[PDB]
């Protein structure tokens, strides 16, 4: 059955404005590539280590911009963390 | 649980035999509904779609809700 490869939850993580922003530009959805649209805001984190981190624990992310599907570092940083 | 976010929703209906739960999901740019089906693939759909209200609702009572 054919979900869609764009169908899949996104990993995020929150900042101090309870806005959340997205964790890299794509994973594997549905045996697909999942890509975000160019130019969105992302953290420069991969996802084993998203997979990793202390929850609700405040770390400075590294921002990015997604270009075709990854992270481009845009040596900025803010506050951020991962939900329970 | 609150840790994902969806992108982008499906565009059809899914068949309600394959479905086994759902989550919601501002914080997220988008409100959502995340049905689980059953070999446990979560799928990103439109809250405003009637069908998917309409599959919230069947998996409701599908259950007894305990207590």
């Amino acid at each position: 059955y054919d979900y869609g490869t764009d169908t899949c939850p996104f990993p995020v993580l929150a900042n101090k404005t309870n806005k959340a922003k997205f964790v890299g530009c794509h994973q594997k959805c549905n045996g697909g590539d999942q890509k975000l649209t160019d130019g969105t805001a992302c953290y420069v984190v991969e996802r084993k280590v998203w997979d990793r981190m202390t929850p609700m624990l405040w770390y400075e992310c590294p921002l990015g911009e997604c270009k075709n599907g990854v992270c481009e570092d845009l040596r900025k940083k803010e506050d951020c963390r991962k939900g329970n | 649980t609150s840790t994902t976010c969806c992108y982008r929703f499906i565009n059809k209906k899914i068949p309600k035999q394959r479905l086994e739960s759902y989550r919601r999901t501002s914080h997220c740019p988008r409100e959502a509904v995340i049905f689980k089906t059953k070999l446990d693939k979560e799928i990103c759909a439109d809250p405003t779609q009637k069908w998917v209200q309409d599959f919230m609702k069947h998996l409701d009572k599908k259950t007894q809700t305990p207590k």
